[PDB]
């Protein structure tokens, strides 16, 4: 084909394997901000809701124990 | 009885206290996690700048 | 059983925080209100213990 | 080093499916409970009770 | 200097695998994205939920009164 | 010398 | 401890500046018993119009913050007009 | 023991209509409906005509009619 | 001297394992709130089990003698 | 194939190997999470709370 | 009674956005449809297997 043109080729390798390592990063990066940032904090709002209803449903609760023991 | 009220006020001060200051620690933790990347990819800058420096650099020389 | 409020005097009376939807005394003085919703959270609080 | 990169590419590849099995599975289970819930469960609470006595 | 051609075919795999293991993270990321929005549409349902179950208290707290 | 993200909970 | 739940809730909801809170004892109970800045320290009565009128002003506006029902407001709408009219006119 | 007829007679009225309630909201294409009513009033609130139940009846059987139509014609064919 | 993409690709790389393990360290402590949850709301099946149970029982109760009533 | 950049790859195969597994346990989890959500908090105790909560409303306003 | 009455002081200022009001129609109605679906089941698998015949 051409020997400038293969050394060009070399070269165009070395530079896509460098966007591609900084896609990767960008990447992971966004899914660690989406893990951190939202999940979590949904998670934790989740536990906070479902602790709110075993709270408000307590009465229920002690009279079913009182009554069979469990 | 009133020490006891004293206590139980403490306690509960304590708890939302150390809820608190865990949101704080939560939040500095995410921000230096982002500047430490923010300072990692921005080091290698300096070698290009040190390169840029022969060209024009104004009060240094 | 239950007499709907003059809405007039019920807002000039007690304060209204539709954020929880609560209601208290503009100046503050704890009435029933206060009394049996403070137990009833502190119950729910030491049963959180 | 051919070694580490396809064992690294079958990795993220069982990652994205695990993702992908446990997301369809999340949706379909959530669809009923969000059908039950968006529409027969609203609650507006317009009063609260007040003893006169305090009044 | 080393042969040209087997610093290509080096490089050449290694490019492959970069662009698969982007598209894969690419995938990653969209999942990600779904996982969260599920879990946000469940605790939406949650949160329903204990808005229906708040009248248990009230139910109480208005006995409590009246008595 | 990274910090590493370490969520704190409860006491 | 023996004050109506009126001027407990008025002195806790005002700072603790000493004026402020030794105006509302005098309200109270007609005169204040300060204690006296002076090296010679004793107590001594201070009148309710010893204080300074805008502060009395300020805890009756807070009063019907409190309180805003619709006589109390127009109450201290009117007073106020009169305060800024009478008082301010002889204050200029 | 009059009084507790009466109360019991209340406790059952109420499980009644709860029960009544909880096999209705039991069908998933009840709820859909309900659903999608709720979005075309959003979209809509006059065409209240657009999704009642009747209507939802009346489209049914225009489909069953053009089923058996087509059944026939089937037969015929 | 020495290939200028050596550097790059290391500081890069680097980078990247770096940032895999903050990946690796907040799944594990989701995966630790997500145990936890579970644990803690271990009573809510319970709670619904026992509700279910109830409501069948008063169905079937109210079919075998007949006093289920109209709807309205 | 340079040195350096070898024990590179082979840190990022063992760090997204464990990755992995952390996200086998993520799924687990959330399969467990919608189990309990979906069938008991809403399917079990919200439905029949709801049912109960709807009939006595029902009762009581047909009573006004 | 004690009961009864925070229930019905309850659902007194509480509103259900909704509630049906023919809960009858409803009812006959869904259990038609039911029938209906399973009519169209039938006519349908018989369908899938004469075509596959």
């Amino acid at each position: 084909m051409d020997s400038a043109s293969k050394e060009e080729t070399l070269e165009k390798l070395d530079q896509e394997i460098t966007v591609n390592l900084q896609k990767i990063d960008s990447n992971l990066s966004f899914c660690f901000h989406k893990i951190t940032q939202d999940i979590i904090p949904h998670v934790a709002t989740y536990s906070e809701i479902c602790e709110r209803i075993m709270d408000s449903t307590e009465w229920l609760g002690t009279m079913f124990q009182e009554t069979g023991l469990v | 009885t009133t020490d006891k009220y004293f206590i139980e006020q403490r306690n509960i001060v304590l708890q939302e206290i150390n809820e608190t200051m865990n949101s704080i620690l939560n939040g500095l933790n995410g921000l230096n996690i982002s500047l430490e990347s923010s300072i990692a990819v921005g080091r290698e800058f300096q070698s290009v700048s040190d390169l840029w420096k022969t060209l024009y650099d104004g009060l240094e020389s | 059983l239950i007499k709907d409020c003059n809405h007039d005097e019920a807002y000039l009376l007690f304060k209204v925080n539709p954020e929880k939807q609560s209601v208290s005394r503009r100046d503050g003085k704890e009435g029933v209100f206060d009394y049996v919703i403070k137990r009833d959270t502190d119950m729910k609080r030491n049963r959180r213990l | 080093m051919t070694d580490a990169l396809e064992q690294s590419v079958l990795a993220l590849e069982g990652t994205v499916s695990v993702l992908k099995d446990s997301v369809e599975s999340l949706k379909c289970a959530n669809e009923p409970s969000t059908n039950l819930a968006s529409t027969m469960l609203q609650t507006k609470r317009v009063f609260r009770l007040v003893p006169e006595y305090d009044v | 200097m080393d042969s040209i051609d087997e610093q290509i075919a080096i490089k050449r795999k290694e490019l492959q695998s970069l662009q698969k293991i982007t598209s894969l993270t690419d995938g990653l990321k969209i999942q990600l994205t779904e996982l969260n929005e599920q879990i946000k549409e469940m605790g939406m349902n949650a949160d329903s939920v204990a808005q229906l179950m708040n009248n248990w208290d009230s139910i109480i707290n208005n006995i409590s009164q009246a008595s | 010398s990274a910090t590493e993200y370490r969520l704190s909970i409860g006491s | 401890n023996s004050s109506s739940g009126t001027f407990k809730a008025l002195s806790a909801v005002f700072k603790d500046d000493p004026q402020i809170q030794r105006l509302l004892y005098a309200l109270e109970n007609g005169s204040v018993l300060m204690e006296e800045e002076s090296n010679n320290q004793r107590r001594k009565t201070i009148f309710v119009e010893d204080f300074p009128t805008d502060l009395i002003l300020k805890v009756m506006a807070e009063v019907t913050d409190l309180w805003p029902l619709t006589e109390f407001k127009q109450d201290y709408d009117q007073l106020y007009h009169n305060y800024e009219q009478l008082s301010s006119k002889l204050r200029f | 023991c009059k009084s507790t007829n009466s109360i019991l007679d209340s406790w059952i009225n109420i499980h009644s209509q709860a029960g009544y309630i909880h096999k209705l909201m039991s069908d998933q294409t009840y709820l859909k409906l309900i659903n999608d009513r709720l979005h075309n009033e959003n979209v809509n609130t006059n065409d209240e005509d657009g999704s009642t139940l009747h209507n939802v009846i009346a489209l049914k059987k225009k489909e069953i009619l053009d089923l058996r139509q087509k059944l026939e014609n089937r037969k015929g064919e | 001297m020495e290939n200028p993409h050596e550097q790059v690709q290391a500081n890069i790389l680097s980078r990247i394992i770096g940032n895999v393990k903050r990946l690796n360290e907040s799944v594990a402590i989701l995966n630790q709130e997500l145990v936890t949850i579970n644990n803690r709301n271990k009573n809510l099946e319970i709670m619904g089990a026992i509700c279910d149970n109830y409501h069948s029982s008063v169905q079937f109760n109210l079919e075998a003698t007949n006093n289920k009533k109209p709807p309205l | 194939m340079n040195a350096n950049k070898q024990r590179q790859y082979n840190q990022l195969a063992h760090e997204l190997r464990e990755l992995q597994t952390n996200l086998q346990e993520t799924t687990k989890q959330l399969d467990i999470m919608s189990k309990q959500c979906n069938e008991n908090l809403v399917g079990q105790l919200g439905k029949v709370h709801g049912s109960w909560l709807i009939g006595s409303y029902i009762y009581y306003m047909e009573q006004m | 009674g004690s009961l009864l009455y925070g229930i019905m002081s309850n659902s007194w200022c509480v509103e259900f956005s909704q509630a049906p009001h023919d809960i009858q129609d409803d009812l006959i109605a869904i259990k038609q449809l039911k029938s209906l679906e399973d009519e169209k089941n039938n006519l349908v698998m018989e369908l899938s297997n004469m075509e596959r015949g």
